[PDB]
């Protein structure tokens, strides 16, 4: 049992190591202090608010030295008006689909869960409502937060944030013992979405993780995906007589099982529903399942990036496209790195802190 | 070590302070009576705000307003979240008030109270406006029955002259007075009163003062105890001519010197027969009829002349003239509670039962000559009075009146006084007043077996978690003492020592009876906590435990001789004491199997019984029709010309649907189509032209005109000042209607249904199914060409 | 619009009459609103006032005097009735229904006292350009019936067949004009179903419509495709099926007639032929509107050019109200609420106003506007009766009755 | 103002048949007018409430706006009507937040039943009185429009404007534009001009400073026992009327009152106990022909026969939780479209254990236990 971070190790990260410079420059807008920042909301989390400038926000974090913090909206008197539009992904709702790791473990080749889920909501927010201005963040353990700063994204009512939040949450339904049989035609999105997904089904769904090589998984969670009885029932037998086929070829004994099936005129119908059912399981593996609740309202709480995460001792970096989980520094090895050289831009950390700068530098010239 | 320290007993209110009466220990260790008169106690109010409105609001606009009528230069005040879950509809559950305190004592007007439905645009009720000082007092200290206080800041000088104790202080304020734990109490000065009167107005000839002065408490007050004083006082009944005796000439002397040995006696407790409602009441008037100035030492607080109401008002007189000195009466509401066994209360009966000793009354009627000059004749008659006296405290120590009910006051948190002289619902009253104050809640403004049920409504309610609130309140508390009760028992069962173990009983009994009476709160109609809904909810219950108690009994082959909520009586059937109680102890465990918080007991084992009611006995005891309504008929002629009206394929005495259509009785003549159907559409249009008309008619049955002038106001009545209304006669509904009707008469599914209206009553010198339904399939082209014509119309309107 | 009587729109209508007059006579003779007072309140002053002719008891008797009138809208004196004081007034002539102006006083409250009566003014007349004379430039003749058509006693349109070979052949007119009843559904052989059979019909007709296809329409059919020719009802025409005045106009398809010359009109209907307006109205005014009259000078002039005038001052052509009854059998079945369509169109005078009638055949001319009674086209008793002919000789005013001749000939 | 100045300002100010209120109009006539927008405006609430779709709410005004506030005429009078009974209820629901968003609400819902209402040449007038793309953006998006448009010229907006065409998938977002709806832009454009405009009335309203404007405001404001009538034991032998009424009083705490009262009484509801149900239910015996008979009920009402006062929808949702199959609901409308009301009241008692008076149909349900 590797154990989280102690409560000195927090001290000495908020002492040396937090970014208050770069995420006080982001969450006030601009260079000189305002109601940006003296306006907003922080929540602190302890082991068992509001700032006027960058000294008042790190001695009032360092002397409370909370395991993590999280921000909130801009108010109209010092602690709703504004607030950055966020989403976070986390790896539970693909746990049915994986089986590199269990529980509450990850690792790379999952990791394409999440990676996939920022490319087709990145792809959302830059075509279809015209952001520039967002970055994602590591939750420290296995989900990304992404923080939308676009002056358009800070004011958005609470009824606009669910529509945006209904326009990319695609799939509604987490159950994977039915079939998601979603509307057709597809909107335009969803078409885009397919087309950038399928690509990745076989090499990540039918070959890395392979869920469906096991019989029961493959009853529970591929067989549900189909539209017909009598398919399903014919698949059930063919695997219970031929067991543990790779998720690749019960993938292609689909196929073959239906054609031999379905003969005469009304064919061509049921190879058009096959396709959609097969289309409708590439979203449900591979689509952006976002947690719906923290996006909905101006007023929710999230956490800071650069906190520490509590039980894997990570610190929550943003994210680039070489990103992957084991990359984000832990404190006790930025801890040892301090020891032999007690500056903070010798350290793993300081690339994220350019990398966010750089962001924070984008935003304020679009400002 | 600094503080004054006084054991209370009893109180009384006057010019809006409050005076306790009590005991206080000398260096000597002997204890006399003292008195503590306590100023700056106020009244708790609590305004409720407004929908909208806050505390705050209201503490703008009455709290100046209060300065003003009371003339107070500073009223605390302060928000205050309530509790609220009694019978008053409109207030909410739970709700922040303004907890104003009220002085008693205001430089102006001091006797006004504020009303709870006071007017104002902040609050919409005001919670304890006509509060008692006493409950104040009580309530606020948490003072529970007679005990020790201590008392800081004492003044020993300010109070001069005002009371027949040996101590005298005073307090500025309340809070200087706490209850201690000291479970002891001091030695009680008891007298014991008996007084013999005479018929003339009830005149008093004779007093017997029997003195006992250490009656402790603490310990078993021993069997037969004697008097350190004995003393008779007499007057001659007509004329002017063991212990001491002492002779007057007249009455007057006689209570003089009466008063006088009250006062130095300083008894703490008076104990007689009868005294409540007869012989204090004789004793008041006849020391007010012969003006006795030192009248007032029957209680502890001076005065100089009685109230000037005085002579129902003269119970309460009375009673706060007592004020100081407990009035223990072995025969009231109190005392008989404690001796269920008489039936009369008389004294000798009440001697015999309690203390199993016969003493033969004497009638002493003093109107008899006889008393005027035999001299043992008056001799006997005061030896009577003699032993009436010291039987009466006797039956008063043997039944353990002041204990129990010592024990009664300290659970219920009200005066010693009210438990011996009043009935439950002061117990009642004040065991919740303590309850729920504490726990936030405003409280409200001022052989045969005999088995025993009287924890019948204690367990309902107790079982069914049934509150105010409703663990609630009510349940708790009694569940708290059906608890302590148990601790109780399993002590006594381990106590050796005679005296502990006798203190356990009287405290077990105090709980038992605490308990049994709760019900009254809710139950009892002029309760302070009445509740009619809870009372039929216990009381449904209460019926439905019975019934099935009934069938249990039955279970075992018992029969139940009698029955109700305190008691049942059951057959055992057997004729041996051993057999009879183990099936009486049976029916004990299955009533309990059945109901776990239900326990019963034998209370009364017949050998024999001879019954005729619950208290009379003998024993061997051990031990389209209305559319149409006013539509007109459709009238043809014929093409000879009589003329009839034509109802459908009906009967009629003057027409006939045959096979080839409608035909004339009369003279056999067979319409054609167009002749009927331009009589339908001739009556049609007759009708329609009629409505055209225009008629109006009045609605005001004393006018009713019928007019086609139309005012320029159309509804207004042309009639100077008429003030009905006008209306088309012929209404458009009432032409529609008439067309449908029309209709009808042409509409065969109607006609095969047999659905039309008749064109005939019974009593018409004209009155007249598979006929009907043949002829209608046969008419039908003819049928459907005159509905055609009505139809012309119907979809033109 | 279907059979609906409401009493807040029929008032409203008899509310707006009142006060549209009263717009009328303040533009006319050029008075101020304050000089319009209530008339049913004592004044100590002279004031004009408007209102309608009512009777002064709402039950009253059937013959009106002058010392049994009464006269105001809703804003004028919130709808009160006053009794007319006609004392100081010699020469009137009044009706039920009438709107008026007068100049008078209330002295005592009881009563008005009318000094004098301000006269409505005539409606102005039609005008043409140049260009539209011309082009109807480049005599006309118009001839009029009304129904019956057929006599009592029998089923015979010999008579109109005879005249309808004559305007065919002889007369030849550019325009026929005929007005209702056609079938009248209160003959007495139709009123009491004594209605035979036809032996000259194939099929019997079953309904008074088909009656109406079987007898009228193969005659009507027969005349001539040059002579347009319209047809106007009556509320007693059984083939109408919308029996109130104002009164829709029939169906022509459903009469069966052809496009090539026939067409429906309203009752009442305005229309030009050429320049000439005719105003056509099938409500028997000049037998209904009772006048009530004082004066040497009034009681000599004839009734029909005084009843003639009164429709022209009232602007509507049947301006009694209530309207007649006839006693249940018929009447003119006003529906009140659509009273305005009864109103001038354009508030034009028509140049030719016909209002069969009746009374004997008549044509006068009277304020300069031709007046016409053609007369009933049969009598009852199956003798002949009447029609009319107009021969017209072939901005600017129409003067027609300088350049009208009006015959009215034995049918 | 001359009564012609009048004219002339009422013409230009009304060239629509629609307006947005913009300028302020220039006791009876207040009151009355007041009073008629207001009814139109609680019955739109009424139905809104009920959740009907906007074609029954425009079924239900049509008539009220024919005799309440005549909507499509020339008549100054009731052009005049419509403006100064808009600005007296200004006047009126400017005082409390609440009131000012009640008001913008109806308001608002009205103006989209009265432009639905308008020919399309009138909506374009009224338009004039939203940017199309070009040809050749609409030829580089087709595709992505045609996908979009499919299932159900293009008019570029912000994607902010449309939130609920979005929310539905039913417009093409590219850029954060919209590609297109203009009845919700112009409805939104209404509604916040108005809640502008009813602040600023609120800020001018101390020196107007009454009786008609408050009475205004305030318009829009045993086995069988009092406990057991509320218990599934009980209330499981009650017909829809009874159910009705009682889902209503739980809800909102005359007609109603004298149908459930009569009713309970014919049960056996004794008379301390019907105290007892009413003065706890307000916490702030007729057949069927008899209740058929009292005026139909309106919005707010609960009395009447839901057979009748119900739609297919409602009654079939009804019928469908009671577990009916399809067969047997189709077979109880097509008795409620006959107007047999009783028969389909028969036929739900008879498929979920001729009947014509509620306390028969208790009687019945109860002896089937007995
Ligand atoms: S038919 Fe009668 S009992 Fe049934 S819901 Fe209707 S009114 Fe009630």
């Amino acid at each position: 049992k590797t154990n989280g971070p102690s409560s000195s190790d927090m001290e000495y990260y908020y002492k040396s190591l937090y970014p208050f410079k770069h995420i006080f420059n982001w969450l006030n807008h601009s260079p000189k202090p305002s109601r940006d920042m003296i306006n907003r909301e922080f929540a602190m989390a302890f082991r068992s608010n509001s700032f006027n400038s960058v000294q008042d926000f790190k001695a009032q974090i360092e002397k409370a030295n909370p395991d993590r913090f999280e921000i909130g909206a801009i108010y109209n008197k010092p602690p709703a008006l504004e607030k950055e539009l966020v989403f976070d992904i986390d790896m539970d709702d693909y746990d049915a689909f994986r089986t590199c790791c269990s529980g509450a473990q990850v690792c790379s080749k999952c990791w394409k869960f999440i990676s996939l889920a920022m490319k087709i909501t990145n792809t959302a927010l830059r075509e279809d409502f015209g952001y520039k201005d967002f970055i994602w963040v590591f939750s420290g353990r296995r989900g990304a937060h992404c923080w939308v700063s676009d002056k358009r994204a800070r004011a958005l009512t609470d009824v606009q944030r669910r529509n945006v939040l209904d326009y990319v949450n695609v799939i509604r339904d987490r159950n994977t013992d039915k079939r998601l049989a979603l509307k057709r035609p597809y909107h335009p999105h969803l078409a885009r979405s397919l087309e950038q997904l399928k690509p990745f089904f076989v090499s990540i769904m039918l070959e890395e993780q392979n869920p469906w090589e096991d019989d029961q998984h493959a009853i529970q969670t591929l067989l549900p995906a189909l539209y017909d009885k009598q398919l399903i029932d014919s698949l059930k037998k063919y695997w219970l007589d031929n067991p543990r086929r790779s998720s690749k070829e019960k993938w292609n004994d689909i196929d073959q099982i239906a054609t031999s099936l379905f003969k005469g005129p009304k064919q061509d119908s049921h190879i058009i529903k096959l396709r959609e059912c097969k289309e409708d399981l590439v979203l449900m593996t591979l689509y952006p399942k976002l947690d719906v609740e923290v996006t909905k309202q101006t007023i929710h709480l999230l956490k800071a990036p650069f906190c520490i995460h509590p039980a894997t001792g990570n610190v929550c970096v943003p994210i680039d496209e070489s990103f992957a989980p084991e990359k984000a520094p832990k404190l006790i090895d930025l801890q040892t790195e301090m020891e032999k050289n007690n500056d903070v831009s010798l350290t793993a950390l300081q690339p994220f802190i350019n990398q966010f700068q750089a962001y924070v530098s984008s935003l304020l010239k679009n400002e | 070590t600094d503080t004054f320290q006084m054991f209370w007993l009893d109180y009384c209110e006057v010019n809006n302070t409050l005076i306790l009466f009590g005991k206080v220990k000398l260096k000597d260790d002997n204890c006399v009576s003292a008195m503590v008169q306590i100023n700056g106690l106020c009244r708790e109010l609590f305004f409720l705000p407004r929908e909208g409105k806050t505390p705050t609001d209201i503490h703008e606009e009455i709290i100046p307003l209060l300065m003003d009528k009371y003339g107070l230069d500073n009223i605390r005040a302060k928000p205050q979240k309530m509790k609220y879950s009694f019978e008053l509809p409109d207030i909410p559950s739970e709700s922040d008030y303004l907890k104003v305190l009220l002085p008693y004592q205001t430089p102006k007007s001091s006797r006004d109270t504020i009303p709870s439905d006071l007017s104002s645009d902040t609050f919409y009720h005001v919670f304890g406006g006509n509060s008692n000082i006493f409950e104040s007092f009580v309530i606020q200290n948490r003072i529970m029955g007679p005990c020790w206080l201590d008392i800081k800041g004492a003044d020993f000088n300010s109070i001069r002259n005002a009371s027949h104790c040996a101590v005298e202080v005073s307090v500025d304020k309340p809070q200087n007075i706490t209850p201690t734990t000291t479970k002891t109490m001091p030695n009680l000065r008891c007298l014991s009163l008996s007084i013999q009167t005479l018929m003339n107005k009830q005149e008093i000839v004779s007093i017997t003062l029997s003195a006992y002065r250490n009656i402790s408490l603490d310990s078993p007050i021993p069997e037969n105890i004697k008097p350190d004083d004995l003393c008779t006082l007499v007057r001659p009944p007509q004329s002017t001519s063991p212990g001491r005796v002492r002779l007057f000439n007249n009455e007057k002397a006689m209570l003089s010197c009466f008063c006088a040995m009250l006062k130095v006696e300083d008894p703490d407790v008076i104990i007689g027969h009868r005294l409540q409602n007869v012989y204090l009441d004789v004793l008041a008037h006849r020391m007010h009829d012969l003006n006795i100035p030192t009248f007032s030492s029957i209680g502890r607080r001076l005065r100089r002349t009685w109230p000037e109401k005085f002579g129902n008002m003269n119970h309460f007189f009375i009673s706060d003239i007592c004020s100081g000195r407990l009035i223990c009466d072995i025969a009231n509401e109190m005392g008989q509670s404690l001796t269920p066994k008489c039936q009369s209360w008389d004294l000798s009966e009440m001697y015999q039962v309690t203390c199993e000793k016969e003493h033969k009354p004497l009638d002493i009627d003093y109107q008899n000559p006889q008393y005027q000059n035999d001299v043992n004749s008056m001799t006997m008659a005061l030896q009577e009075n003699i032993t009436n006296c010291m039987i009466s405290a006797e039956v008063s120590y043997r039944i353990q009146l002041l204990t129990l009910t010592k024990q009664l006051t300290n659970l219920a948190g009200n005066a010693w006084a009210q438990t011996l002289g009043g009935t439950r619902a002061g117990r009642n009253e004040y065991i919740l007043l303590h309850e729920f104050s504490r726990n936030g809640f405003i409280v409200p403004d001022k052989y045969v077996l005999v088995m025993d049920f009287n924890s019948l409504y204690p367990s309902i309610i107790q079982e069914f978690n049934i509150c105010f609130t409703t663990q609630g309140v009510l349940p708790r508390l009694l569940a708290n003492l059906v608890d302590r009760r148990r601790e109780v028992k399993k002590v006594m069962k381990t106590e050796t020592d005679p005296h502990k173990r006798v203190q356990c009983d009287i405290r077990q009994q105090a709980l038992k009876l605490t308990a049994n009476s709760m019900y009254g709160c809710l139950g009892y109609v002029n309760s302070r906590f009445y509740a009619k809904p809870l009372a039929m909810l216990v009381t449904n219950k209460g019926r439905e435990i019975l019934m099935n108690t009934r069938q249990l009994a039955e279970s075992m082959n018992l029969l139940v001789v009698y029955g109700d909520t305190d008691s049942v009586m059951i057959d055992t059937g057997c004729d041996n004491y051993a057999d009879a109680i183990k099936i009486g102890l049976g029916f004990k465990r299955l009533v309990n199997e059945r109901y776990r918080l239900l326990e019963i007991d034998i209370d009364n084992v017949f050998k024999k019984l001879l019954l005729h009611a619950k208290k009379k006995y003998a024993a061997l005891t051990v031990n389209d029709v209305e559319r149409f309504k006013d539509t007109v008929t459709l009238e043809l002629s014929c093409p000879c010309d009589k003329r009839f009206p034509f109802g459908g394929i009906v009967s009629s005495n003057y027409y006939r649907v045959s096979y080839n259509g409608l035909q004339c009785k009369h003279c056999e003549q067979l319409f054609t189509p167009l002749q009927l159907t331009s009589q339908i559409e001739h009556s049609i249009r007759a009708h329609i032209s009629l409505y055209y008309a225009g008629w109006l008619q009045c609605d005001d049955s004393t006018c009713g005109i019928v007019t086609r002038q139309v005012s320029v106001f159309g509804k207004r009545c042309l009639n100077d000042g008429c003030t009905g209304v006008m209306r088309y006669k012929y209404s458009d509904k009432q032409l529609y209607n008439q067309l449908l009707y029309f209709d009808s008469l042409f509409d065969c599914e109607k006609n095969k249904k047999q659905e039309l209206k008749p064109i005939y009553l019974p009593d018409d010198l004209d009155y007249p199914e598979s006929s009907i339904k043949a002829l209608t399939e046969q008419n039908r082209e003819l049928m459907e060409t005159g509905r055609s014509v009505v139809q012309k119309y119907l979809n033109d309107c | 619009r279907t059979m609906r009587q409401n009493l807040q729109e029929a008032s409203d209508v008899l509310d707006d009459q009142i006060e549209s007059f009263t717009k009328i006579i303040q533009n006319h003779y050029k008075l101020s609103p304050n000089d319009f007072a209530d008339p049913t309140i004592q004044s100590q002053s002279e004031i004009y006032a408007v209102g309608r002719i009512v009777p002064d008891s709402p039950t009253y008797d059937k013959f009106l005097n002058p010392e049994s009138l009464s006269l105001t809208s809703r804003m004028g004196g919130v709808g009160r009735r006053v009794r007319l004081d006609l004392s100081q007034v010699n020469e009137l002539s009044f009706f039920l229904g009438q709107i008026v102006a007068f100049k008078g006083k209330n002295a005592n409250g009881d009563y008005f006292t009318v000094n004098s009566i301000l006269p409505l003014p005539y409606p102005n007349s039609p005008v043409s350009t140049s260009q539209e004379l011309q082009e109807f430039q480049a005599s006309l003749k118009v001839i009029v019936t009304c129904g019956p058509y057929f006599a009592n006693d029998n089923f015979s349109l010999e008579l109109l067949q005879e005249f309808i070979d004559s305007i065919n052949n002889e007369v030849k007119p550019h325009v026929l004009i005929m007005f209702g009843p056609f079938i009248d559904i209160t003959h007495p052989l139709i009123a009491s179903g004594k209605l035979p059979n036809f032996p000259q019909f194939k099929t019997q007709p079953k309904t008074l419509d088909e009656l109406f296809l079987k007898l009228f329409t193969p005659i009507l059919k027969t005349i001539s495709p040059h002579i347009q020719t319209v047809l106007i009802p009556s509320t007693k025409d059984a083939i109408s099926n919308h029996a109130a005045y104002p009164q829709a106009s029939l169906i022509r398809k459903a009469l069966q007639l052809p496009k090539r010359n026939f067409k429906c009109m309203a009752n009442p209907s305005s229309f030009q032929i050429n320049e000439i307006y005719f105003g056509c109205s099938n409500v028997d005014t000049f037998k209904d509107l009772k006048e009530v009259i004082k004066g040497g000078t009034t009681s000599s002039r004839y009734r029909l050019d005084r009843v003639s005038e009164h429709i022209l001052q009232q602007r509507r052509y049947y301006p009694i109200f209530p309207g007649s009854i006839r006693t249940h059998i018929s009447g003119a079945d006003l529906d009140v609420s659509y009273l305005g369509l009864t109103e001038f169109v354009g508030g034009f005078s028509p140049d030719i106003m016909i209002i069969p009638s009746e009374l004997q055949h008549f044509a006068r001319v009277v304020q300069n506007v031709v007046v016409i009674n053609p007369g009933r086209f049969i009598r009852a008793t199956g003798n002949r009766g009447s029609y009319a002919q107009i021969t017209v000789q072939c901005v600017y005013l129409h003067n027609v009755w300088k350049r009208a001749r009006v015959d009215l000939i034995a049918s | 103002s001359s009564s012609e100045e009048e004219k002339k300002l009422y013409a230009r100010l009304y060239e629509s048949k629609l307006s947005f209120y913009d300028l302020p109009p220039q006791l009876e006539q207040f009151e009355i007018w007041a009073i008629d927008r207001l009814k139109i405006l609680l019955e739109i609430e009424s139905c809104l409430s009920r959740n009907k779709s906007i074609k029954e709410i425009e079924t239900i005004i049509k008539p009220q706006f024919q005799k309440l506030l005549p909507f499509n005429t020339e008549s100054l009078e009731d052009r005049k009507k419509d403006y100064y009974s808009h600005f007296i209820l200004r006047l009126c629901f400017c005082r409390s937040k609440e009131l000012r968003e009640k008001f913008v609400r109806a308001e608002t819902f009205l103006f989209k039943i009265r432009f639905n209402m308008l020919t399309s040449t009138d909506q374009t007038k009224f338009v004039q009185s939203l940017q199309f793309i070009s040809n050749e953006e609409k030829a580089e998006l087709s595709h992505q429009l045609y996908q979009t448009v499919s299932a159900s010229k293009f008019i570029k907006l912000p994607f902010e404007n449309v939130i609920e065409l979005v929310g539905n998938r039913l417009v093409f977002l590219k850029d954060g534009y919209a590609y297109l709806q203009q009845l919700n832009l112009l409805s939104n454009e209404f509604a916040s001009k108005l809640n502008q405009e009813l602040i600023k009335t609120y800020q001018y309203l101390p020196r107007l400073n009454l009786p008609i404007l408050n009475h205004l405001s305030s318009g829009y404001t045993d086995e069988i026992n009092a406990q057991s009538v509320w218990s599934e034991e009980i209330s499981s032998n009650y017909p829809l009327c009874i159910k009705n009424l009682m889902e209503g009083l739980k809800k909102n705490h005359y007609y109603g009152r004298q149908q459930l009262s009569l009713f309970l009484k014919g049960i056996g509801l004794s008379a301390d106990e019907a105290l007892k149900f009413w003065s706890e239910a307000f916490t702030n015996p007729w057949d069927c022909h008899t209740i058929l008979s009292k005026p139909r009920p309106g919005r707010g009402d609960y009395h009447g026969c839901p057979f009748r006062d119900w739609s297919h929808e409602r009654l079939s949702a009804e019928l469908r939780s009671m577990k009916l199959t399809q067969a047997q609901i189709i077979s109880v409308l097509d008795s409620c479209q006959k107007g047999e009301y009783t028969i389909a009241c028969t036929k739900v008692f008879e498929m979920t254990h001729h009947i014509a008076h509620p306390n028969l149909y208790f009687e019945r349900s109860r002896q089937l236990q007995k």
